[PDB]
């Protein structure tokens, strides 16, 4: 898609002789579907100021930092479309715990009860059975913190 | 650790004052000696108020810093919040 | 830092509304010339500004740590407290300040 | 947050050296403006 | 076209340039901005059967710290490298005595040559990278925030003021972008500053795993 944006968010702001920021309306465009990297990768594209909306994609052609960034960003987006504002430290915790591992933690079974953590709290949210089975069948100590 | 060397946030915090509230209270309410002159108070919360102003808390608070290290700070050198 | 001009920014003390007060609490007139000498302002805010620790050490990098955490709130604090700023809008006395 | 104001996980791994960037709870903060980033070059001078 | 593989060529080069550079090599202002005349006009005009080879385009270059170093980075003609290629590239790798060097695939490269490259490189690190992937400097990169490799007596002070162990430290995963354009063996330790818009700047520290 074609059009020219009207929010300052997706509008080009840059810093004139004179100091003053400008708001400058330059062409944008939105892609149903991603292919970040060759998108890229192709001639007349910003390397700089292209991002995406897909997480996996971002995440293995930048790195993890960057997907710390862009999560924060797009969270940051989607709470306060409506209006609604939150702090930014609750975000920033959000997306660093799932960031600090170095991978992409999803937040469901499959990604918080494969973490060195107890199994005490490992079974508390889901999985609740098989957690204490694969604990007594590796003999796993729970540091009790 | 000795007196030198000691690095922590000299501000006792509302955790720690909750605390220190709760356990001075409950130790005066089992009969236990009043550190400041009381003038016809009978609850022990606000004794436990007025003598936590006068600066004189008979307890000395352990901080265990995430290492394991332990940091023993006595109450009337640290400064209340208020 | 700050593309988009986005000059609303979350800090810990309201500093207008500081100065308000005080210029409120003393009954400074704004009309009459002041009594504080830009100097004075000047090592207030930086002794100021070494009282407010969060990354408390001496050593380069806890000092960096301690520089990197508090930037955002120095910068702001320097910004409204300017000696011209503090001359003309606010027109504080020594005692206010 | 541990008592080094380092926000820590249950086995204690480091998931921010301070709380927030910036160790300051969140009960405490306002709104306010920079009243710098703003203004031009010609008035930045003017005005400071 | 010829055109556009000149262009593709020269990003390449300059994304390399740009790699070394960061990592920290004797690279020339000069050969660091190159334009597409200049390159025109320096390594050859038209690829595909012109002066631009895919094998002239090889850089030799050392270490700011010690000039012994000398990290090399190759260029495969082919739309596969196999096997018999890294055997002679091995072969080159031991003649001039160098220990680094780097390999930009086209397309992509087998299982086997991945199985030789990892085993095959305790003395002799190698290291990957498509050929897209130097189309653009990641770091450049808005999102991506500026990385810096710390050095190991660096890392025992940090863990010192800080009381830490390196486990207890976040991790970055070894094949993360990041880290293979920085060319990082496990153990390291990356910092990370990034802007923030609560305290102006963050130090953040990651230990490749």
């Amino acid at each position: 898609y074609m059009h020219l944006p009207q929010t300052d968010n997706k509008k080009k702001i840059i810093i004139t002789e004179d100091g003053e920021f400008k708001a400058l309306q330059e062409w944008i465009l939105e892609t149903d579907g991603v292919s970040l990297m060759r998108v890229l990768s192709e001639k007349d594209v910003d390397p700089v100021r292209t991002t995406s909306n897909d997480i996996v994609e971002i995440f293995t052609v930048l790195g993890i930092e960057a997907v710390r960034k862009a999560l924060e960003r797009e969270l940051y987006h989607v709470i306060s479309f409506d209006g609604s504002y939150v702090n930014y430290r609750h975000l920033a915790l959000l997306c660093d715990t799932m960031t600090c591992r170095g991978h992409l933690m999803a937040i469901t079974r499959h990604g918080v009860n494969r973490q060195d953590t107890g199994p005490l709290m490992k079974c508390s949210f889901e999985e609740t059975v098989d957690v204490l089975m694969e604990a007594a069948a590796h003999g796993e100590s729970d540091p009790m913190k | 650790q000795a007196n030198q060397k000691r690095i922590t946030t000299p501000y006792m915090t509302k955790y720690e004052r909750a605390r220190v509230l709760g356990t001075r209270a409950l130790q005066i309410a089992m009969c236990a000696p009043v550190m400041v002159e009381l003038e016809g108070e009978t609850d022990p919360l606000l004794i436990a108020m007025k003598e936590l102003k006068a600066r004189k808390i008979p307890i000395i608070i352990r901080r265990y810093l995430p290492d394991g290290s332990y940091e023993d700070w006595g109450v009337d050198e640290l400064i209340i919040s208020d | 830092i700050f593309p988009t001009g986005d000059s609303k920014v979350v800090l810990p003390c309201n500093l207008l509304r500081m100065i308000w007060n005080a210029q409120k609490i003393f009954h400074i007139n704004p009309r009459l010339p002041s009594d504080l000498h830009p100097i004075k302002v000047v090592e207030g805010v930086k002794e100021l500004s070494k009282k407010l620790v969060i990354v408390n050490g001496d050593d380069p990098l806890s000092r960096q740590a301690q520089e990197n955490a508090t930037l955002l709130f120095n910068i702001h604090l320097r910004s409204t407290l300017c000696s011209r700023r503090m001359a003309e809008e606010f027109r504080l006395s020594g005692e206010a300040f | 947050v541990k008592y080094d104001a380092t926000v820590r996980n249950s086995i204690n791994q480091v998931v921010q050296l301070r709380y927030g960037e910036d160790g300051l709870a969140g009960e405490s903060v306002e709104f306010q403006n920079l009243a710098t980033l703003k203004p031009s070059n010609k008035a930045f001078e003017k005005k400071f | 076209d010829d055109e556009e593989e000149t262009y593709r060529l020269w990003k390449i080069r300059k994304t390399i340039m740009q790699l070394c550079h960061d990592r920290g090599y004797l690279v020339t202002q000069d050969e660091l901005d190159q334009t597409l005349e200049e390159f025109k006009a320096q390594f050859g005009d038209k690829p595909s059967e012109g002066r631009p080879r895919r094998t002239d385009l090889t850089v030799l270059v050392a270490h700011n710290d010690d000039p012994t170093d000398q990290m090399f980075v190759f260029f495969p003609e082919e739309p596969k490298v196999g096997i018999k290629t890294i055997k002679v590239y091995c072969q080159r790798m031991q003649e001039e005595n160098i220990t680094r060097a780097l390999i930009v695939v086209q397309q992509g490269m087998t299982p086997s040559a991945k199985q030789s490259l990892v085993d095959m490189a305790p003395k002799y690190i190698l290291e990957q990278f498509l050929q897209q992937e130097l189309l653009i400097n990641i770091t450049e990169h808005e999102l991506v925030p500026e990385h810096v490799v710390m050095t190991k007596e660096e890392v025992t002070e940090l863990l010192a003021r800080y009381k830490l162990r390196e486990n207890q430290l976040p991790r970055i995963q070894a094949g993360d972008p990041v880290a293979r354009y920085f060319g990082i063996k496990r153990g390291q330790v990356v910092k990370i500053i990034r802007p923030s818009e609560t305290a102006g700047r963050y130090i953040t520290y990651r230990l490749v795993q």
